[PDB]
């Protein structure tokens, strides 16, 4: 399947993009003297460009008829690096930020500086919570089953209905 | 008639004209309707493709027994649990 | 194609909804 | 009288007469004290 | 009673004063007594000179009179001012302070108008007064 | 046609060149301008009510702040609105002007 | 007291210009009028409905009449893909000679407007061939208009006013509307097609003169009464049939071919006839469900009261809803608008993909006009549905009588609903805008290969399931071996698969990463518009900031600057805010439709595929590129036929921008200014002879919002309409 | 280190800016040393 | 005229009366609260609907409420 796509290493359009990009850069390069700072800058761009195109060619990312990488995000594991693995990374980090932030908020509410510690952070206290985020999934799961994650509906304010 | 009900079982009067019909009548008829209806669908469409010259009115009529059997088995359960 | 006679018949007939519209408008 | 004359007769009436009669009538209506 | 012949503060005039509606609908008068000559701000803009003794001003709106009243009270400690509504036909209603005492001070004799014997959350739903003249807050 | 459409050709064709920053700023500035209209056309009564529902979700999960969220004041809504309107509007012209005059001048 | 408006003493006693404005604006809110009874209300609504129907029929009459008289229908049918159809003649004494010439290029010797409504295509399909056919049509619809007008008048006369009980006879109305209004109308239309449209398509004249003697099929109704119905399918039009001729013509009157007539690029007429016959049967059967005068059938109240899930997750279920709905015209109108809003969108989507009118797929400007028209109408209907839902909650909802039913339980978790809609809108917004901006920056710095381009594989899979072979998914109708494929192979599948797999039509367009991003943009628009409208409805009765809001009504300015300030707190204000979002969403989707088609029709799909993944692509390749024909409608060198669209385009910009005055500057500024003008008038000699009867005042707070929104919306449509039309005319 | 100064360094905007700047630096430095990661390599 | 109503949660603080720029309101004797007084609205024909009274009211929810109604020259605040 994906008959409308092709591997970028097999793509003639993808290869022509490399050629045309480099050809432009080499024209720009000819305007400067060998050894000059300008010349070296353009050379670095040429190397970086070559590295990028070759990296994508060796990856097995698919290319459209435009000759550009198209990502598959349906769950199949042959394209896990395109979305699933980035997703797991994002969830782990974002959940950490949320979990440690929630923990700090609750800690300061049990003090006389509940408001002060929101605008002037208790940095030792904050770093303790930030340091404890690495197992937030298990923490959060246990807190849920203990009945400590959520307030009851009758204990939260609501408007008339 | 107020048809509102509480708890786990509706009270037979929801069945309308079929409120006095016994549980066994509904339950057996539901199995028969499902099997005959399934057979009509199979014969019409699945055993060889349907063509313009091979539309049997009985199989078309018979296919309506499939949704009808659903209703019959719900009515059967209602009567079963009401004691009827 | 369409004659003067046909256009006048239309205009005359359009007086019927005109008058009736007036009546409905007033009654509302 | 022909039909091709009709736009030149009607458009001035629908555009410069009918609206100003309507505006005048509505103005009289909304200012009536009764 | 008002007294139409009472003297006015000294003022060079402005374009902010009253217009036709004051002549043929209604205007308001404020009188007061001052101990000394004093400059104050007209609610229609500009400085005017308060006479020592009696002072009479006319305005288009009740709110202009009361605004001046508040200025008299706050800035000059004058609390003896009176406000009247004056009709074109010559009739005069006394407005404020209605019964001699300022409204912010409790006074026996006053009767509760527009009070309700419930909290605001116990008003009926709009649907209940549908097709009758009642309001939900009545 | 002869001013806006014709002279915008430089800024609008700047991607992939050294003038690409102006192309980006031109679009970015159109965005900030349009975003200003959210503040100018709305009022805080709507926003304070929306915040109430969001606060409900935070209270449910025991993560509501002690510094209570409020919608911006009426005046701040106006200030934010005009500040984004001006920034967006002026930066659009800036990008338009520079991209054009650097190409032809 | 000034009498107008007679229906509101409160307004009639107002001494200012506000009396007139508010008089006009509340004239159709009958429930709010002085001394209205429930019976009078229903009677007045019924008569107003007759008035509205008459207007629809006069409008249709006018379209027919103008084309008959001033059009070129008879010439157009001889060469439909080349000749431009005429809407009506122009008579405008402001025109100079150069403009007269520019608008006189359509074959005929007088200035005209070209039609983009698709009426010629429709009328030709359904069997009209002459100006006399059109003229008699126009005459007929004049008479129908008058009839409805008369019925309107009649049903306000004492002895013909219907009772309130008649108006709340739900079961009878449903039976008649399903079986009669829908079912029989559909059956009669199948009759028209079989007796007239299909013969006329095969070159045979059938009219009132000969239709009693002309059989639609040689076999007559003999096969019908003998149950030999397959006779009516034998001998379809060949693939070489030339429309409006006998060359390649068939004899079949009912078929299931699927796909398109090759010449006309439109659905087969024999398929359309059979469609209408089949649904007519279903509708007629459906209209025997409800109990009227003969004991059989269902009570709507009994069905509703019984539908409670026994596990208790829906509480008391639908108990109480019958009374709630039966006593609320706003609930009913909200249901009607929502349902019609969905259907109008479905019309837009299905008519571009599966056109029914001959040669309309070739008329690109008409196709674009019709899609945009119906999607905008649908947008308005959807907002209105929710507006009336909010009005229902204030005016008609009785908490006591709905206790613990599905409607009451919506209010019980309104914070959960609103907060989740907020989340999904933010989630879509941050990421869709984010990806677009990633793509813009990386393309701007000369690396389009760094773009994030997600294939819309789920949508491609659904296309494959209907038999699109391009993707190689080998699923269902795109696999030879599937039971789905086998089942339909002798019926509609050959015709359908041909149309699907043809790249030169709009039936399942190819979709790529560009289509992915704009679909998430559309999703953002649907969710956010819904957020605003749902928050409007569910908070209409009250909030923490204003717990007693139901006591103030649907529309009111605010509750003053206390408690932090309360501008735009009413449920009406939610409608106002939602309108901006509805227009935005409709912008995005119509821009999408149009650009996708401009590049398809122009044979450069690659332009769309490459440019659409970053926002500068839309700005440059869509807006800037396609503006050129439009803005040159007039210039220093002369005028062409796009002159009028060029002028309208600028008119739209002006009206839109004038709207900003009302939306940004608010009332108090203006009231102070008007005071100084009142001062000047009274103190100016000569002028001050003249006196106003109504004291001039600045517009109200709500009036400004409404007037601003009106200008914004009118300007939106009058800008886009010329662009979408002139862009396409200019290119093709 | 002076307690009043440390209290000032603990205010929301100061910590806000420092923390965002460090985060931004980390992302910049990852992209400076491992450029053009459209996907996780595997 | 605008409707002004005073509800029985009034604590007789007098702040609404003090806030009112049109002298619509006054304090009258009452038994229902510790202050032994309640707000009253005897002159609503002079009410402009500015809602300064509601801004001043300390109770939750309000004890004074202004329902905007039929406009007059007085209520629209016209000096012409
Ligand atoms: C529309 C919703 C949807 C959802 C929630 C998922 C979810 C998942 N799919 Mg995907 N998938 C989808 C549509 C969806 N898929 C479609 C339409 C296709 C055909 C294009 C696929 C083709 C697909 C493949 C080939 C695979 C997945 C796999 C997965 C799992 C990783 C995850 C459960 C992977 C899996 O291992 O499933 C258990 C896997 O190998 N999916
Ligand atoms: C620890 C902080 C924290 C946590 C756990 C949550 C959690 C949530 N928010 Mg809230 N939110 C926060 C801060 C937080 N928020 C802040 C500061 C704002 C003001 C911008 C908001 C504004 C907001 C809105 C408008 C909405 C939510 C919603 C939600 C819910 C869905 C996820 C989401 O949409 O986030 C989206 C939130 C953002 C994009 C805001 C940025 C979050 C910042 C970066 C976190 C700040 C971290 C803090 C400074 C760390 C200090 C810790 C240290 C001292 C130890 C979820 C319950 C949604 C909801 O109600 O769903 C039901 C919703 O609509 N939030
Ligand atoms: C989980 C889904 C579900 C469940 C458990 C129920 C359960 C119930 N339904 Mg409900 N119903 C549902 C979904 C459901 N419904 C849906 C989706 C609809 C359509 C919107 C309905 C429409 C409906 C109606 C109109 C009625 C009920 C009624 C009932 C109650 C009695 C059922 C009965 O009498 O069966 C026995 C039913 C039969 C033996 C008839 C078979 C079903 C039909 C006829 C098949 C269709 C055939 C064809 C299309 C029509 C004939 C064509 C031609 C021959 C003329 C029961 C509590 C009854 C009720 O509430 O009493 C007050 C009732 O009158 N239901
Ligand atoms: C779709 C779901 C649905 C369901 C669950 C029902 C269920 C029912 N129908 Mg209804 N009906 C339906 C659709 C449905 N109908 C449709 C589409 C029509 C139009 C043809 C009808 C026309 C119809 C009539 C005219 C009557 C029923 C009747 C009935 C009831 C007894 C039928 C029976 O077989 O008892 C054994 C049963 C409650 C009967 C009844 O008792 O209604 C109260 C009855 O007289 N049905
Ligand atoms: C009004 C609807 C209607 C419908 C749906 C039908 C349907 C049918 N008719 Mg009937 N028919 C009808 C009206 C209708 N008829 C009328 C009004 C008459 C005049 C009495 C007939 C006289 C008639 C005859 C003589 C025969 C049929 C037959 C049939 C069946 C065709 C079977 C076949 O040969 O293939 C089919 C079920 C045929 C049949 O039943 O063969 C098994 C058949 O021989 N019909
Ligand atoms: C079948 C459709 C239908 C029906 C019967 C109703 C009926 C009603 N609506 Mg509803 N409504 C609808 C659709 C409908 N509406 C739709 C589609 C929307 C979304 C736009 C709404 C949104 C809506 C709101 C927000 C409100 C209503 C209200 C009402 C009530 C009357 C208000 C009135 O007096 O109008 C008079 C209307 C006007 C005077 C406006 C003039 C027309 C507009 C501004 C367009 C101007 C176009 C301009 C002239 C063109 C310029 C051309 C250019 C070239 C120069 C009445 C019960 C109101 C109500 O009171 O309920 C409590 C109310 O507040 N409706
Ligand atoms: C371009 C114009 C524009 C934009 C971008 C927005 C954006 C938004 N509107 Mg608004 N709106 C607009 C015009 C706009 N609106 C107009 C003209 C009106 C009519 C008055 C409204 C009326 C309106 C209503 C009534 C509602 C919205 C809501 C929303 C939110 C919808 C969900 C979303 O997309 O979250 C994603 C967020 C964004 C796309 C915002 C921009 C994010 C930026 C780019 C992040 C930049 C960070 C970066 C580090 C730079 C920092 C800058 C530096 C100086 C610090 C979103 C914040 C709704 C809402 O709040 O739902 C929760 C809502 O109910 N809008
Ligand atoms: C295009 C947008 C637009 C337009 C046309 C207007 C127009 C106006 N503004 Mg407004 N304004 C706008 C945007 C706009 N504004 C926005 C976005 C804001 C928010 C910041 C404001 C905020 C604002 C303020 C604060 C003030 C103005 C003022 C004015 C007036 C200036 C005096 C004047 O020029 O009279 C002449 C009118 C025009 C030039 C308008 C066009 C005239 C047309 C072309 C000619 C007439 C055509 C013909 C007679 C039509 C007949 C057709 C009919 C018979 C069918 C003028 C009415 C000021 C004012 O009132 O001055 C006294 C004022 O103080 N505006
Ligand atoms: C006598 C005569 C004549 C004459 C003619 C003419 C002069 C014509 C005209 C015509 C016309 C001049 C027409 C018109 C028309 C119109 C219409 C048709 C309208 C309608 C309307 C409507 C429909 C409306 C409605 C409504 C509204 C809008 C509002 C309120 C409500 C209602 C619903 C009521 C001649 C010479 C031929 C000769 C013979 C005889
Ligand atoms: C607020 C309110 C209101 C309103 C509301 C609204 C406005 C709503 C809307 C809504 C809507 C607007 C909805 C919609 C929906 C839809 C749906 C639900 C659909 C479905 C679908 C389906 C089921 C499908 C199927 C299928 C088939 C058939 C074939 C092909 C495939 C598929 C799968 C696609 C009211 C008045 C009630 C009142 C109360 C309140
Ligand atoms: C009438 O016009 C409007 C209002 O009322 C007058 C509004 O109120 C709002 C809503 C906007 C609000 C409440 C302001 C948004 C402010 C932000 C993003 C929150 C600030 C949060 C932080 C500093 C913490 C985040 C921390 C870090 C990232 C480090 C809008 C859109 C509006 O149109």
């Amino acid at each position: 399947e994906f008959n409308n796509l092709i591997p970028c290493k097999e793509s003639k359009i993808f290869n022509k993009r490399l050629e045309s990009t480099i050809k432009k850069l080499e024209n720009k390069l000819s305007k400067y003297e060998v050894g000059s700072s300008s010349y070296l800058a353009i050379k670095n761009t040429i190397n970086k460009t070559n590295n990028r195109f070759h990296k994508y060619m060796e990856s097995g990312v698919l290319c459209g008829k435009d000759g550009l990488p198209h990502l598959i995000a349906d769950g199949r594991w042959s394209h896990a690096g395109e979305f699933v693995i980035p997703s797991l990374l994002f969830i782990y980090i974002s959940g950490w930020i949320g979990w440690v932030g929630r923990g700090y908020l609750s800690a300061i509410k049990n003090t006389n500086k509940a408001i002060e510690n929101e605008i002037i952070i208790d940095v030792p206290l904050a770093l303790k919570f930030m340091s404890s985020g690495f197992i937030w999934p298990l923490s959060a799961l246990r807190e849920y089953t203990k009945g400590d994650l959520l307030m009851k509906d009758s204990e939260v304010t609501i408007s008339p209905r | 008639k107020d048809t509102f009900w509480t708890g786990k079982v509706p009270p037979s009067t929801v069945l309308g004209i079929g409120e006095k019909v016994p549980s066994a009548a509904y339950i057996i008829s539901s199995v028969v309707c499902l099997l005959v209806g399934s057979y009509c669908v199979y014969e019409s469409n699945l055993l060889s493709p349907l063509t313009v010259t091979t539309i049997n009115p009985l199989y078309v009529l018979g296919s309506l027994l499939v949704p009808y059997s659903w209703g019959l088995h719900v009515a059967g359960w209602i009567q079963l649990k009401n004691g009827k | 194609m369409i004659n003067d006679s046909q256009i006048f018949i239309a205009l005359i007939l359009s007086l019927v909804p005109a008058v009736l519209a007036l009546k409905l408008a007033r009654e509302l | 009288m022909t039909a091709s004359y009709l736009p030149s007769i009607l458009v001035p009436i629908i555009g410069l007469v009918f609206p100003f009669i309507s505006m005048a009538l509505f103005f009289i209506y909304v200012e009536q004290e009764e | 009673t008002l007294n139409l012949k009472m003297p006015s503060p000294s003022f060079g005039g402005s374009t902010g004063g009253w217009l036709r509606s004051a002549e043929n609908e209604e205007k308001y008068a404020i009188t007061w007594i001052s101990k000394n000559e004093e400059v104050f701000e007209m609610p229609t803009a500009g400085a005017a000179l308060m006479r020592s003794g009696e002072n009479l001003l006319y305005f288009a709106r009740k709110e202009q009179c009361l605004s001046l009243g508040t200025q008299l009270k706050t800035q000059f400690k004058i609390d003896n001012y009176k406000i009247y509504r004056v009709f074109p036909n010559g009739e005069i209603q006394y407005l404020h302070p209605k019964d001699g005492v300022f409204p912010e001070k409790v006074n026996e004799g006053r009767k509760a108008i527009n009070t309700l014997t419930r909290s605001i959350g116990k008003n009926p739903d709009p649907v209940v007064v549908k097709f009758i003249n009642k309001q939900t807050f009545e | 046609r002869d001013f806006l459409w014709a002279q915008a050709s430089q800024v609008i064709q700047s991607y992939g060149s050294s003038s690409s920053a102006y192309g980006l700023m031109f679009l970015g500035a159109h965005f900030v301008w349009a975003f200003s209209l959210m503040f100018l056309f709305s009022g805080r009564g709507y926003w304070q009510e929306l915040i109430e529902s969001i606060v409900w979700a935070h209270n449910k999960l025991k993560v509501a702040p002690s510094i209570q969220p409020r919608a911006l004041s009426i005046t701040q809504g106006r200030a934010v609105g005009v500040a984004h309107y001006l920034l967006g509007g002026i930066a659009t012209t800036w990008a338009f002007f520079l991209a054009r005059i650097i190409a032809i001048g | 007291v000034t009498k107008f408006p007679k229906f509101s003493q409160a307004l009639a006693q107002d001494p200012t210009t506000r009396r007139i404005w508010y008089g006009i604006a509340t004239a159709h809110d009958f429930e709010s009028h002085d001394n209205i009874t429930e019976e009078n209300l229903y009677q007045r609504i019924f008569a107003s409905h007759f008035g509205h129907l008459a207007i629809i029929f006069l409008w249709t009459s006018g379209n027919l009449f103008h084309v008959a008289w001033q059009g070129n229908f008879e010439k157009w049918i001889l060469n439909p893909t080349k000749i431009k159809p005429i809407a009506h003649a122009i008579w405008d004494p402001h025109f100079g000679q150069a403009a007269l010439k520019a608008f006189s290029q359509t074959g005929v010797d007088y200035p005209t407007n070209i039609s983009y409504s698709g009426l010629y295509h429709w009328w030709y399909t359904i069997g009209i061939r002459t100006n006399n056919d059109l003229y008699l049509g126009a005459l007929f619809l004049l008479v129908i208009s008058g009839l409805f007008l008369f019925a309107g008048w009649l049903h306000l006369q004492p002895k013909f006013k219907p009772s309130l009980a008649w108006f709340k006879n739900n079961e009878s109305r449903l039976n008649h509307h399903l079986a009669g209004l829908f079912g029989v109308s559909s059956l009669a239309w199948a009759g028209h097609l079989v007796h007239v449209a299909i013969p006329e398509a095969r070159g045979q004249h059938v009219g009132w003169d000969n239709f009693l003697s002309t059989k639609p099929h040689p076999a007559g109704l003999e096969p019908f009464f003998k149950g030999q119905w397959s006779v009516y399918a034998d001998g379809p039009d060949s693939m070489n049939h030339v429309f409006n001729t006998s060359e390649g013509a068939g004899k079949a009157i009912l078929t299931f071919l699927g796909g398109f007539h090759p010449q006309t690029k439109s659905l087969w007429l024999t398929d359309i006839a059979h469609h209408h016959l089949a649904i007519a049967v279903i509708f007629i059967i459906a209209g025997h469900m409800y109990r009227t005068n003969w004991s059989i059938g269902h009570s709507l109240k009994e069905i509703l009261d019984a539908h409670r899930a026994p596990g208790g997750r829906l509480g008391d279920g639908h108990k109480g809803l019958f009374e709630t709905i039966n006593n609320s015209l706003h609930f009913q109108l909200g249901l009607a608008l929502a349902s019609l809003g969905v259907i109008t969108s479905l019309v837009a989507q299905h008519m571009y993909a599966m056109p029914s009118y001959v040669f309309i797929a070739n008329d690109f400007t008409t196709q674009a006009a019709l899609y945009t028209h119906h999607q905008y109408i649908a947008g308005f209907l959807m907002v209105g549905a929710f507006a009336h839902g909010a009005i229902f909650f204030i005016r008609d909802y009785n908490p006591e009588q709905n206790k613990n039913n599905v409607l009451a339980r919506m209010l019980e978790h309104k914070e959960a609903i609103i907060s989740h809609l907020s989340w999904v809108s933010l989630f879509l917004g941050f990421h869709t805008l984010g990806i677009y901006v990633h793509n813009d920056v990386v393309v701007a710095f000369g690396s389009p290969e760094k773009q994030i381009l997600i294939e819309p594989v789920f949508a491609q899979w659904i296309q494959a399931a209907s038999g699109k072979a391009l993707y190689g998914f080998n699923i269902l109708l795109s696999s030879s071996d599937s039971v789905a494929t086998r089942a339909g192979e002798s019926l509609w599948l050959p015709g359908w698969l041909k149309g699907v797999n043809d790249t030169n039509n709009s039936l399942f367009l190819d979709i790529g990463p560009g289509d992915f991003l704009v679909h998430h943009a559309i999703a953002l628009g649907l969710h956010t518009t819904t957020l605003i409208l749902v928050k409007g409805a569910l908070d209409a009765r009250g909030s923490k900031l204003m717990p007693d809001k139901k006591d103030f009504g649907y529309s009111f300015p605010c509750d003053g600057p206390g408690r932090g300030g309360t501008c735009d707190i009413s449920a009406w204000d939610a409608f106002y805010l939602a309108m901006f979002w509805m227009l935005n969403t409709l912008g995005w989707l119509t821009f999408y439709w149009h650009w996708k088609h401009l590049t398809l029709w122009g044979g450069n799909v690659n332009q769309f595929n490459e440019s659409s993944t970053y926002l500068m692509g839309w700005f440059r390749d869509y807006l800037w590129l396609n503006s050129s024909p439009l803005i040159n409608g007039y210039n220093p060198y002369g005028v062409n036929n796009l002159s009028v669209w060029a002028w309208m385009f600028l008119f739209g910009h002006l009206v839109w921008a004038t709207g900003f005055m009302f939306l940004i500057s608010w009332r108090g500024y203006w009231q102070e200014l008007i005071e100084t003008l009142a001062w000047a008038h009274e103190r100016t000699p000569l002028a001050n002879l003249i006196k106003w009867k109504d004291k001039p005042v600045a517009l109200s707070i709500v009036q400004a919002r409404l007037v601003g929104l009106a200008h914004f919306a009118v300007g939106y449509i009058l800008t886009y309409a010329p662009f979408v039309i002139a862009s396409t005319v200019g290119k093709f | 280190m002076n307690k009043d100064l440390l209290k000032y360094l603990s205010t929301a905007p100061v910590l806000g800016v420092i923390w965002i700047a460090i985060t931004a630096a980390i992302i910049v430095e990852f992209n400076r040393l491992y450029p053009d990661a459209l996907f996780f390599p595997l | 005229a605008h409707n002004v109503k005073i509800y029985d949660t009034c604590i007789g603080c007098t702040q609404c009366v003090r806030a009112c720029p049109c002298d619509v309101l006054e304090m009258v004797p009452w038994d229902g609260c510790k202050a032994l007084q309640i707000a009253s609205a005897p002159r609503t024909e002079d009410c402009v609907g500015c809602k300064r009274c509601e801004t001043a009211c300390p109770t939750d929810f309000l004890s004074i409420r202004v329902y905007l109604g039929a406009e007059t020259s007085r209520s629209m605040g016209l000096a012409y």
